[PDB]
């Protein structure tokens, strides 16, 4: 197809590529915040019960 | 012809992209009339369709085979949109194992037919000779035992193989019947000629297991 | 224009995939962090019980 349409699609496509990666990466590192806390409290709570 | 066909020998790293998972390639089997129609439509089928991807990688008489690159989520929208236009998608991705296995199937199939054909032509020829030596062993046996049954003694017989030139068989068979026929029957004898094979009747088959027409002396007819 | 469109996009794809790889890195470290920063509270808690015992 015609040169104006091919540059119009080119900016649109690489916008999506990054955006999807950024979105995914944001869920991934957010979960990482949650897992650190839960598992950190569990490791403490379990062994502080043994010490008591 | 495209209807089950996915290509695997015309791969390229840029006309067929899949190295992470963001981009994928869908191939579209497009009738010739519809070739212009695809070049115009390709971008509109789904959102995020890569620019200028639409090129005929391969072409046949009925169909022209296109590649288009696009985002993976969008492949569902792309395919459905393609079928309204009245194209037929052919799904093939550029996974490494796919390309390799289809290619393999072509090769493995040629190698199986090839090896086999050489052993098979050889095996029949070798079989042919053995079954020839064996066919004549029975006839020799068959004729001998029969001779004993019909003439009695002596057990010592005068036995010949007469080569008849093609189409003189009927004339040969008759002459033998006249001369020698009296020995095995002076009333059990009639004139006869040639060899006719049938399942209309069982008569005229010259055999000692089913009822046939009794020959006046032992004579068996071999057709090659 | 075929290997012009593919190229801009391939550069993007390797940069995209690497960002995703960074997040998994972060996520693996946080899970290690959990055990490290839990281990540090348990052994402080232990000598604290022992201190009030040795007084006893």
């Amino acid at each position: 197809l015609t040169p104006n349409q091919v540059n119009d699609e080119l900016n649109k496509m690489q916008a999506f590529i990054r955006k999807e990666a950024e979105e995914k990466a944001k869920e991934i590192q957010l979960k990482a915040d949650q897992e650190y806390e839960i598992e950190k409290t569990n490791i403490v709570r379990n062994e502080t019960n043994n010490i008591d | 012809d495209l209807s089950v066909r996915s290509l695997h020998d015309i791969v390229k790293p840029e006309d067929f992209v899949l190295n992470s998972e963001h981009l994928t390639t869908v191939l579209v089997a497009v009738p010739k009339s519809l070739k212009s129609d695809f070049e115009k439509s390709y971008e509109t089928l789904s959102k995020n369709v890569v620019p200028a991807s639409a090129s005929v990688i391969a072409e046949d008489a009925e169909y022209v085979l296109f590649n288009v690159h696009l985002f993976k989520k969008n492949v569902q929208e792309f395919t459905t949109a393609a079928r309204e236009k009245k194209f037929i998608p052919r799904e093939f991705n550029y996974s490494e194992e796919l390309i390799d296995q289809l290619k393999k199937e072509h090769d493995s199939a040629a190698s199986l037919e090839q090896s086999l054909r050489v052993q098979l032509v050889r095996l029949a020829k070798t079989a042919y000779v053995d079954v020839f030596i064996n066919w004549f062993h029975i006839k020799a046996l068959r004729v001998y035992v029969e001779s004993v049954l019909r003439y009695g003694l002596p057990p010592h017989f005068n036995i010949k193989i007469i080569a008849v030139p093609p189409k003189n068989l009927s004339k040969c068979k008759s002459e033998l019947i006249d001369a020698f026929g009296f020995l095995g029957g002076n009333a059990f004898m009639k004139d006869k000629k040639g060899k006719i094979n049938k399942q209309d009747t069982s008569l005229h088959q010259y055999a000692s297991l089913v009822d046939t027409e009794y020959e006046p002396f032992v004579m068996y007819i071999i057709n090659l | 224009s075929q290997k012009n469109g593919i190229a801009t996009l391939l550069q993007a794809e390797k940069e995209a995939h690497e960002i995703v790889s960074k997040a998994r890195k972060y996520r693996q470290d946080k899970l290690k962090q959990a055990k490290t920063d839990a281990a540090k509270e348990i052994d402080s808690y232990k000598i604290q019980k022992d201190k009030e015992l040795k007084e006893f």
